[PDB]
RNA sequence: CUCUUAAGGUAGCCAAUGGAUUAACGAGAUUCCCACUGUCCCUAUCUA
C-alpha cells in the first residue's frame, strides 16, 4: 500500500498542454528549411516535427496515466473513500479517455511519419506535417473535460490524511455535536476545527500518539445520521466506510446533556443500528460531557436505555470530559488496552511468528560457573553529579557553548593540551621534541 | 459529480443495508487479502525486494532482439505482398515454438486471398511417429506437409511440387504465381528452396540471419520461389532462454551461457547427452559443463576449464542438431 | 561524496577505470567484480570513468553465485594497487585491487571483509570500519 | 624498469613471501592443512599436488615429482633454510629493538626451528613414500 | 539512562566513540556536538578526550579497553599515544599491541571481567588482554560471526547480541559473560549494535534513529533506570510481539 | 497537514497584513501592465497576445450581447426530442495534373542507368485480391503506404459524415488511364458503400452502393474526403 | 466418381552405413574466447 497520492505532477487543461506542446515543438526543434534544399533534408525535418510533437503529447500522457493510482488495485478502504469522493466511474472513464488519446496520437503520428516518406516538395511536406499537428490538436482538445476534472481530483487527492489500515486505531463515531472533534484535540496534536454546529468536520482527520512504545492511529470522523443507506449522503458515508473497513476499537460518544441536539434515545437507536457495522471489532461507549450532566444522576428511564446499550456484547460504557485530561487518558489507555488484547489473541492462534518470536524475547541467563564477584562499577563523581537542565540559569558551559562562544562551529580552534593531568599546569603548553640528530626521541623517552 | 460546482451528494448506487455492506466490506478485504498472497508469493519475493538493495537487471543483450528489425519486416511485408501461396516454415522439434500466430492472423484478416500452408521441415530429427502426429495436429487447421530438405536426399519434394502444380492450375488465369516462405530463422527455408531447384541458389548457414533479402527463384515458367528473411515477432512471455533454445541468436553474442546449459538438461534426455559426450556422473550443469570440459581438454591458462567455450559449443550442438531432442506432441485424443 | 558516505574525500590517485576487475573482499559469495560505471564522476570527452580507494561503483559480478551474477550493485573499494599518497608523507600501495558489495546507503551485504581495508576507505564508510578486521 | 623484470614482478603476477612459506612449514598443522585441501576448480590439479616451498601448485603427481627433482625446488629450500627476515632483523642492523631481535634469534633457534626442520623431513618422506 | 545523538548526522556511535565506565573517547572530527552530548551527561566525572588513532575517527572501531586499561593498535602513532597518557590518569593503563587485526574495536568485545576475542588473535595478544584489561578471554563466535566486538555491545550488567544469535548460542554466551543477554536491533533495525551503540554501568548512547521498543529493550537489558530491571522483557512482550 | 489545511490557515491566522492592498494596486496596475505587453512583446509572443486580445474582446462582446438580449425580454415527436442530431457535379473542373506529377521515375540497375520504373505518387485504391506483381514485371509502383480502402464521406441531406468503405474507383476526371490505376485525386468519383445510411429504394431495396465525389488532395492532407451524389 | 488428419509414450521400420552438417589443406571471406599489450584513459621520455 502507498498511503499517499501527493507525487502527481500537475494537469495542464487542454488549450495549456496545446500550447505547451506545440511551443515546446517550435523551440526544441530547429524552424528554418528551405524549398531549395535536398528533398530528403526537408523530408527529415518535418518527419522530426512530428515524431517530436507526437512524443511530448505521449510524455504527457503517460506523466498522468503513471502518477494517478489504480481504484481497483489499492486497499477496499481508499477504494471505497476515493469512490466516495470522486465517483470511481468518473475517475475510471475520465483515465481511458486519457488512454485512448494516446494510443490514438501515437497512430497519428507513425501514420504521417509514413505519409511523409513519399513527400514531392516542400509544399507538400509542409502541409502533411501541419496535417498530422492539427489531428494532433482535435484529438486533445477533445480532452478538455476529463483534463479539468483530474487536476481538481489530483489537487484533492494530494490532500487526503495517510491512514493505514493494518496498524492499531481508535476509531472515534458518533452524532454531530457529541465531543468527537475534541476528544481527539485532547489525545493527538491533529488541528481538527471544533465548534458548536453540526458538521463542522467533512472528511475523516487522522491523529497519532503513543502507548507502551506503540504508535497507534486515531481517526476522527464527521458524525451520522440515523438513516438508511438509500438516502445516506457521502458525508456520513466516509465514516460508513471507515467503521466498516478499519479493524480497530470504535468510540461511540453520548451526549447526555442533549447539547448536541440529539435525544438520549436518538442516540441509543443510531448505536442499535450501527450495531451491525462493528463486529468483530473493540467496541466501547464513551459518555462525553460529564461536567455537565451525569449517569448517575440520569432519568430511570435513560437509565434503562443506557443498560440497553450496555447489553451488547462485549461493549463497556466509561464516562469522560474533553476537559478531563485523566479521564480522557484513562479511555484512551482503556481502549487502546481492548485493541492490543484483541490483535495480540488473534496473533496467538497463529503458528507462523512463533519460534521466532520466541527467541526474540527470550533473555539468556548465566548460572555460577565460578565464586566470583563481579559488580557494576559507578564512580562517586558519577553518582553524585548532578543532572543537566537545558534551561537554568545556572548550569555547566558546555564545550559547544565555549565554542559558539569564541567563533562558532568549523572556526572555533580548541586546544586539547588543556586537559592535560600533569605534575605541573605550567607543563601542559609544551612542545614535545620528537627528532634530535636523526633519532626518535620518543624510543629514548623513558624513565630511569 | 467532482469540482467547485459538484451535484453529487449521494451515492448512486447505495448498497441495501448496513448488513449487506459490512457482507460486501469483507469479501472485498478477503479477496484483497488472497490476491496480495498469490502476488507477493512471485513479485516481492522477486523483482521489489532487489529494490531495496539497489540491485538492477543486467541489460538485455541485442542479440536476442534479432530477427525483429525494421529492414527485416520491411523485407517481410514485401514478400507477402508478392506472394500469392504463402508457406509457413516450421522446426519439427517445436513447431509450436516456430509458429508465428500474429502473421498468420494478419494474413487472415487483411489479404483472405492469399493462401497460406504449413511445412514442417526436419522432419529427420525427430521420431516418425512424432513428425506424423505434429502434421495430424496442424492439419486440423492448415494444410501440412512433413519435410526434410537435403539437395541430394531429401523427403516431401514431389508432394511439395505437386502441391504447388495444384496452385498453378486454380490460378491458370495468372500467367504466373508467386510462393513466398517465411518463418523462424534457421527453420530452412532457403534449403527448402534449394531442394525444390535441385541446385544450391540460395546461401545456406548454420548461424541465423543467413539470408537479410528477398530472393526470386524460377522453379518453373508459371512458378516463382521468393526467399525471405526470417522472422521473430516480438512477445513478453517469450523469455531470452526460449529463444535461445529455438536457434534464433548466435551463440558466441551471448554474455553467460552456463546459465542456458540448465535449459540444455532439462530439454535433453539423460542417456541421449551421455552418448553424444561419452561422459557421465554429473549432478547438476556446471559439473556437466566440468567434465566435458576436462575429457576435451578445453583448459584455460593453468588448468581451468573453459566453460564459457564449452557451454557456447554445447548450445551451437543443441541448435544445429547434434544433440537429439523434440517437444512432445499433444496427447492423441 | 556518494550517498552514505561520512564526510568529504580528498583526492587519491585513480586506479580502476571502468572495465576493470577487482576481487571481492566480503563473504557474500562473489569472487570478482567488473566496474561499469563510478559514482559521482565527472563529464569530460573521450576521459574515462575512473575509481579509487574509497570510491563507489556499479559492478556486476563475474565470479562467484548464479544468484549473485546477472545483476548491478553498489560496491566500495577498499583495496587498490596504483600506489597513492598520504598526508601522513608517505605513498603506497597494496598487491590487488579489491571491493566489497554493498546498498546505496553504504551498507555492507556481508558480514566479514578479508584482507586490509584502506583507513581512507575505512574512515569514509563506518559500515566497512565495522566490518573490517584489519584496517591497514 | 626492463621488460622482463616488469612483466615477471609486476604487482598483481606476486608470488608467496618466504616468511609466509616459513610460518606455513613451522607447524605440522598447517603441514596437514595444505596437504589435505578440498577439491577446488579453482587451483590446478583440483587443488592437489602442491608445493609448500614454492606455494606452487602442479597439474599431476608426476608433474610434482619433476619438480621435486629439481634445481628450482632446491633452490627455493636452500633460500628458505635460513632467517626468515622480519623486519626485526632490519631494525636490528639499525640499531633498533635489539632485544626484541635477539629475543626472536633464540626462540628460532631453539624452538621453531628443528621443529620445522623435523616437519620439513616428514613432508619430505610423505612425499617419496606417496610418489 | 539511554540517550540518544548522532556524530554529524551518522547513527553509528560505537565507530566515532568509545565508552568505559571511568573514561569517554569522542573523534576530533568537526564541531563540539558529539562531545557535549555525551558532556551533558557525563560532566567532569569521568575524562571525555577528543582523539585520532592513526589520524582516522573510527576510534571505537580501533581501539579496546574497560575501565582497568586501553588498547591501541601498532598504527597508532607516538603523539596519539603521548596525548591519550596525558589526558587519561594513571589509573588506566595504556598498551600499544602489534597484532595482525588492527581493529581491535571490532575484534575483541569485553567488559571489567571478561572478553569475547576473534577466534585468529595471537596468543601474545590474549595474554596482552588478560594482563592490561585483567579480565577472562574466550575466543569465541557470536553465532558464527567473527568480529564480535562489533556484533556485541557488552556492559557488567547485562548484553545485546545481533538478532541472528540462535537461542543455544545465546545461552552459551551468557554462562560464558555471566551477564544477561538479548538478541535485539539498533538504529532502526541494524544487526552492528556494537558499532551502533556504545554502553556503561550507568549511561548508554544510541542513535538517533533508534525506535521506542529498541530503546526500551536497550534499557532493560543494560539495567540503566532504577525502576528498569532486566527481567521486564514480560512486561514488555505486548510491544515487542507488535514491533516485530 | 490534510484537508483543506491552507483555507482553514487562513481562517485561523488571516493572511499577509498587506494582502489586500498588495491585490488592490496590482489589479490597478494591469492596465498599463496589458498596454506595454502589447507594445513591446515581439515574434511569437506578441502575435498569440494580439490573437488572444481580439479573442477576449469578441467574447466580452458576445456576453454584453447576451445580457442585453435578455433585459430586452422541425415537429418531431415525444419519443425524439430532447434528443439532437440538373445532373452537375459539386466539382464539374479540377486542377489538371501531369504524368509528371503524376509519376515518380525509379531508376534501376548498379550504376543507376535504367528507367522504365515509374511510382505513382497520389494515393490509390487498388481494390480486393491485390497482390503485387513479379518485381522483374512491375512497371507501374503502387506504394501500400499510399493505398486507401475507406474514405469520410458527408451526405448533403441530414448533414452528417461517416467512414465509409470503398467500393470501386469509376472515374478520375484526370485521364481513363488514372482511372483503371485507381489514382484518387481531387474530383474522382468513387463507390462507396452506403449501408450504414439506411437507405432504401422506393421499390424497397436496400442501397448498400452509390458514388461520390473525392472533394480534397489526399496526398496533401493524408486522407480522403468525399461527398455523395443525392 | 474420388483424393488430405489411418501412424503415438525420447528413437522406428526398411535396405557397417543411411551420408553434402564431407576429413585434410588455404597469404580466400566472417564471428567469438584465452593470452597479450601505449589501441585507448593520457600522454611522457630516450637513440640515430
Ligand atoms: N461542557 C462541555 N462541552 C463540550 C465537551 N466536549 C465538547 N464540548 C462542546 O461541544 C461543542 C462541539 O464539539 P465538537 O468537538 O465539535 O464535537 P463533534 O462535532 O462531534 O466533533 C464544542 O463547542 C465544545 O465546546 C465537554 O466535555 N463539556
Ligand atoms: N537435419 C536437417 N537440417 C536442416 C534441414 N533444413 C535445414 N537444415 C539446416 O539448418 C540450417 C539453416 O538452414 P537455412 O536454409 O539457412 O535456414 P533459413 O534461415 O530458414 O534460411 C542449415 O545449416 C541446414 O543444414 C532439414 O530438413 N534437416
Ligand atoms: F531465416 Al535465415 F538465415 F535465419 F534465412
Ligand atoms: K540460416
Ligand atoms: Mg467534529
Ligand atoms: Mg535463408
Ligand atoms: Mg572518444
Ligand atoms: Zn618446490
Amino acid at each position: 500500500m502507498q498511503l499517499s497520492w501527493k507525487d502527481i505532477p500537475t494537469v495542464a487543461p487542454a488549450n495549456d498542454l496545446l500550447d505547451i506542446v506545440l511551443n515546446r515543438t517550435q523551440r526544441k526543434t530547429p524552424t528554418v528549411i528551405r524549398p531549395g534544399f535536398k528533398i530528403t533534408r526537408i523530408r527529415a525535418f518535418y518527419m522530426r516535427k512530428v515524431k517530436y510533437t507526437g512524443e511530448g503529447f505521449v510524455e504527457k500522457f503517460e506523466d498522468i496515466l503513471k502518477g494517478f493510482p489504480n481504484i481497483n488495485d489499492v486497499h477496499p478502504f481508499h477504494r471505497d473513500l476515493m469512490d466516495t469522493l470522486y465517483e470511481k466511474n468518473h475517475y475510471k472513464i475520465s483515465l481511458a479517455a486519457i488512454s485512448r488519446a494516446k494510443s490514438l496520437v501515437e497512430q497519428v503520428a507513425r501514420d504521417y511519419v509514413r505519409l511523409l516518406k513519399f513527400g514531392q516538395s516542400l509544399f507538400q511536406c509542409k502541409q502533411l506535417k501541419r496535417a498530422a499537428l492539427g489531428r494532433m490538436a482535435t484529438i486533445v482538445k477533445k480532452l478538455r473535460d476529463p483534463l479539468a476534472y483530474l487536476e481538481q481530483v489530483r489537487q484533492h487527492i494530494g490532500r487526503l490524511p495517510s491512514i493505514d489500515p493494518n496498524t492499531r486505531t481508535l476509531l472515534i463515531c458518533g452524532y454531530p455535536n457529541v465531543g468527537k472533534s475534541s476528544f481527539l484535540r485532547c489525545i493527538t496534536k491533529s488541528d481538527v476545527d471544533v465548534q458548536p454546529y453540526a458538521f463542522t468536520t467533512k472528511s475523516l482527520y487522522v491523529g497519532h500518539f503513543d502507548y507502551k512504545y506503540l504508535r497507534f492511529q486515531a481517526i476522527d470522523t464527521p458524525g451520522i445520521l440515523d438513516r438508511p443507506t438509500e438516502e445516506m449522503n457521502n458525508i456520513e458515508m466516509q465514516s460508513i466506510y471507515a467503521i466498516a473497513h478499519l479493524r480497530s476499537c470504535v468510540l461511540y460518544f453520548m451526549d447526555l446533556s442533549e447539547q448536541c441536539g440529539f435525544t438520549i434515545e436518538a442516540q441509543v437507536k443510531l448505536f442499535h443500528s450501527i450495531k451491525p457495522l462493528f463486529a468483530n471489532k473493540s467496541v466501547m461507549v464513551v459518555i462525553n460531557k460529564t461536567d455537565i450532566i451525569r449517569p448517575e444522576d440520569l432519568d430511570e428511564e435513560r437509565a434503562q436505555l443506557l443498560e440497553s446499550v450496555k447489553e451488547v456484547p462485549g461493549v463497556e460504557i466509561m464516562t469522560s470530559s474533553c476537559q478531563l485530561e485523566e479521564n480522557v487518558m484513562e479511555v484512551r489507555n482503556k481502549a487502546c488496552e481492548k485493541l492490543l488484547a484483541s490483535r495480540i489473541e488473534n496473533k496467538l492462534k497463529s503458528q507462523s511468528r512463533i519460534n521466532n518470536v520466541l527467541n526474540k524475547i527470550h533473555v539468556a541467563q548465566p548460572q555460577a560457573r565460578d565464586d566470583v564477584k563481579r559488580t557494576p562499577f559507578i564512580p562517586e563523581s558519577v553518582k553524585n553529579l548532578k543532572k543537566y537542565d537545558p534551561e537554568d540559569p545556572n548550569r555547566r558551559k558546555l564545550a559547544r557553548d565555549i565554542e559558539a562562544e569564541n567563533g562558532g562551529a568549523g572556526v572555533f580552534n580548541v586546544n586539547l593540551k588543556d586537559k592535560y593531568l600533569l605534575e605541573d599546569d605550567e607543563w601542559k603548553n609544551d612542545i614535545m621534541p620528537e627528532i634530535l640528530d636523526g633519532k626518535n626521541v620518543y624510543d629514548f623517552l623513558d624513565p630511569e | 459529480a467532482f469540482g467547485p460546482k459538484a451535484q453529487r451528494k449521494r451515492p448512486r448506487l447505495a448498497a441495501s443495508n448496513l448488513e449487506d455492506l459490512v457482507k460486501a466490506t469483507n469479501e472485498d478485504i478477503t479477496k484483497y487479502e488472497e490476491k496480495q498472497v498469490l502476488d507477493a508469493t512471485l513479485g516481492l519475493m522477486g523483482n521489489q525486494e532487489d529494490k531495496e538493495n539497489g540491485w538492477t537487471s543486467a541489460a538485455k543483450e541485442a542479440i536476442f532482439s534479432k530477427g525483429q528489425s525494421k529492414r527485416i519486416w520491411n523485407e517481410l511485408y514485401k514478400v507477402i505482398d508478392s506472394s500469392d501461396v504463402v508457406i509457413h516454415v516450421l522446426d519439427a522439434r517445436d513447431p509450436l515454438g516456430t509458429r508465428c500466430k500474429s502473421v498468420e492472423e494478419y494474413m487472415k484478416k487483411e489479404t483472405p486471398h492469399k493462401h497460406l500452408i504449413y511445412v514442417l521441415n526436419k522432419c529427420d530429427l525427430v521420431p516418425t511417429w512424432v513428425a506424423a502426429a505434429w502434421v495430424k495436429h496442424l492439419s486440423k487447421e492448415r494444410p501440412t506437409l512433413a519435410f526434410h530438405a537435403s539437395i541430394t536426399n531429401s523427403f516431401g519434394k514431389g508432394s511439395l511440387i505437386q502441391l504447388l502444380r495444384q496452385f498453378s492450375q486454380l490460378h491458370t488465369d495468372r500467367k504466373q504465381i508467386s510462393v513466398g516462405f517465411i518463418g523462424y530463422p534457421n527453420t530452412g527455408k532457403s534449403s527448402i528452396i534449394n531442394t525444390l531447384r535441385k541446385k544450391k541458389v540460395c546461401q545456406v548457414a548454420p548461424i541465423p540471419g543467413e539470408t537479410k533479402v528477398w530472393q526470386y527463384i524460377t522453379l518453373m515458367k508459371r512458378i516463382f520461389l521468393i526467399d525471405c528473411p526470417g522472422i521473430v515477432p516480438p512477445s513478453s512471455k517469450d523469455s531470452e532462454e526460449d529463444i535461445l533454445f529455438r536457434g534464433v541468436v548466435r551463440v558466441e553474442h551471448v554474455t553467460h551461457p552456463e546459465q542456458y546449459i540448465p535449459g540444455v538438461l532439462k530439454r535433453c534426455q539423460v542417456k541421449h547427452l551421455e552418448r553424444t559426450y561419452e561422459i557421465s556422473g554429473w549432478k547438476d550443469a556446471t559439473e556437466f559443463i566440468e567434465i566435458l570440459a576436462r575429457k576435451q581438454g578445453r583448459l584455460l591458462k593453468g588448468g581451468e576449464p573453459d566453460e564459457s567455450g564449452v557451454s557456447k559449443q554445447i548450445l551451437n550442438d543443441f541448435n544445429r542438431g547434434k544433440i537429439p531432442w523434440f517437444v512432445l506432441p499433444p496427447e492423441k485424443e | 561524496s556518494g550517498n552514505g558516505a561520512q564526510g568529504t574525500k580528498f583526492r587519491i590517485s585513480l586506479g580502476l577505470p571502468v572495465g576493470a576487475i577487482m576481487n571481492c573482499a566480503d563473504n557474500s559469495g562473489a569472487r570478482n567484480l567488473y566496474i561499469i560505471a563510478v559514482k559521482g564522476s565527472g563529464s569530460r570527452l573521450n576521459r574515462l570513468p575512473a575509481a579509487s580507494l574509497g570510491d563507489m561503483v556499479m559492478a556486476t559480478v563475474k565470479k562467484g553465485k548464479p544468484e549473485l551474477r546477472k545483476k548491478v550493485m553498489p560496491a566500495i573499494v577498499v583495496r587498490q594497487a596504483k600506489s597513492w599518497r598520504r598526508r601522513d608523507g608517505v605513498f603506497l600501495y597494496f598487491e590487488d585491487n579489491a571491493g566489497v558489495i554493498a546498498n546505496p546507503k553504504g551498507e555492507m551485504k556481508g558480514s566479514a571483509i578479508t584482507g586490509p581495508v584502506g583507513k581512507e576507505c575505512a574512515d569514509l564508510w563506518p559500515r566497512v570500519a565495522s566490518n573490517s578486521g584489519v584496517v591497514v | 624498469m626492463g621488460r622482463y623484470s616488469v612483466k615477471r614482478y609486476k604487482t598483481k603476477r606476486r608470488t608467496r613471501d618466504l616468511d609466509l612459506i616459513y610460518n606455513d612449514l613451522s607447524t605440522k598443522e598447517s603441514v596437514q592443512k595444505l596437504l589435505n585441501q578440498p577439491l577446488d576448480e579453482t587451483k590446478p590439479g583440483l587443488g592437489q599436488h602442491y608445493c609448500i616451498h614454492c606455494a606452487k601448485y602442479m597439474e599431476t603427481a608426476i608433474a610434482l615429482k619433476t619438480h621435486l627433482k629439481g634445481k628450482v625446488h632446491k633452490r627455493r629450500v636452500k633460500e628458505l633454510r635460513g632467517v626468515p627476515y622480519t623486519q626485526e632483523v632490519s631494525d636490528a642492523a639499525a640499531g633498533y629493538n635489539l632485544n626484541k631481535f635477539l629475543n626472536r634469534v633464540q626462540e628460532i633457534t631453539q624452538s621453531v626451528g628443528p621443529e620445522k626442520e623435523s616437519n620439513e623431513a616428514l613432508l619430505k618422506e610423505h612425499l617419496d613414500s606417496t610418489l | 539512562m539511554a540517550t540518544r545523538t548522532q556524530f554529524e548526522n551518522s547513527n553509528e556511535i560505537g565507530v566515532f566513540s568509545k565508552l568505559t565506565n571511568t573514561y569517554c573517547l569522542v573523534a576530533v572530527g568537526g564541531s563540539e556536538n558529539f562531545y557535549s552530548a555525551f558532556e551533558a551527561e557525563l560532566g567532569d566525572a569521568i575524562p571525555i578526550v577528543h582523539t585520532t588513532i592513526a589520524g582516522t575517527r573510527i576510534i571505537g572501531r580501533m581501539t579496546a579497553g574497560n575501565r582497568r586499561g586501553l588498547l591501541v593498535p601498532t598504527q597508532t602513532t607516538d603523539q596519539e599515544l603521548q596525548h591519550l597518557r596525558n589526558s587519561l590518569p594513571d589509573s588506566v593503563k595504556i598498551q600499544r599491541v602489534e597484532e595482525r587485526l588492527s581493529a581491535l574495536g571490532n575484534v575483541i568485545c569485553c567488559n571489567d571481567y571478561v572478553a569475547l576475542v576473534h577466534p585468529d588473535i595471537d596468543r601474545e595478544t590474549e595474554e596482552l588482554i588478560s594482563d592490561v584489561l585483567g579480565v577472562e578471554v574466550f575466543r569465541q563466535t557470536i553465532s558464527g560471526n567473527i568480529l564480535v566486538g562489533s556484533y556485541c555491545s557488552l556492559s557488567n550488567q547485562g548484553g545485546l547480541v545481533h538478532p541472528q544469535t540462535s537461542v543455544q548460542d545465546q545461552e552459551e554466551l551468557s554462562s560464558l559473560l555471566q551477564v544477561p543477554l538479548v538478541a535485539g536491533t539498533v538504529n532502526r533495525g541494524s544487526s552492528v549494535v556494537g558499532a551502533g551503540m556504545v554502553v556503561n554501568d550507568y549511561l548508554a548512547v544510541t542513535g538517533l534513529d533508534t525506535t521506542a521498543p529498541e530503546l526500551s529493550v536497550i534499557e532493560s537489558i543494560f539495567r540503566l533506570q532504577d525502576a528498569q530491571p532486566e527481567s521486564i522483557s514480560g512486561n514488555l512482550r505486548d510491544t515487542l510481539i507488535e514491533t516485530y | 497537514p490534510q484537508n483543506d489545511y491552507i483555507e482553514r490557515h487562513i481562517k485561523q491566522h488571516g493572511k499577509r497584513l498587506d494582502h489586500e492592498e498588495r491585490k488592490r494596486k496590482r489589479e490597478a496596475r494591469e492596465s498599463h501592465k496589458i498596454s506595454e505587453r502589447a507594445q513591446k512583446l515581439t515574434g511569437w509572443k506578441g502575435k498569440q497576445f494580439a490573437k488572444k486580445r481580439y479573442a477576449e474582446k469578441v467574447s466580452m462582446r458576445k456576453k454584453i450581447k447576451a445580457h442585453e438580449q435578455s433585459k430586452v425580454k422541425d415537429a418531431l415527436p415525444t419519443y425524439l426530442l430532447d434528443r439532437e442530431q440538373k445532373f452537375s457535379v459539386p466539382l464539374p473542373k479540377v486542377r489538371g495534373i501531369s504524368e509528371e506529377e503524376m509519376f515518380k521515375v525509379i531508376k534501376t540497375g548498379k550504376s543507376r542507368s535504367k528507367s522504365w520504373k515509374r511510382m505513382i505518387t497520389k494515393h490509390t485504391f487498388v481494390g480486393e485480391g491485390f497482390t503485387r506483381r513479379p518485381v522483374k514485371m512491375e512497371r507501374i509502383i503502387r506504394p501500400s503506404a499510399l493505398r486507401q480502402k475507406k474514405a469520410n464521406v458527408t451526405h448533403p441531406e441530414l448533414g452528417v459524415t461517416v467512414f465509409l468503405p470503398i467500393l470501386a474507383v469509376k472515374k478520375n476526371p484526370q485521364s481513363p488511364m488514372y482511372t483503371q490505376l485507381g489514382v484518387l485525386t481531387k474530383g474522382t468519383i468513387i463507390e462507396v458503400n452506403v449501408s450504414e445510411l439506411g437507405m432504401v429504394t422506393a421499390g424497397g431495396k436496400v442501397v448498400w452502393g452509390k458514388y461520390a465525389q473525392v472533394t480534397n488532395e489526399p496526398d496533401r492532407d493524408g486522407c480522403v474526403n468525399a461527398v455523395l451524389l443525392v
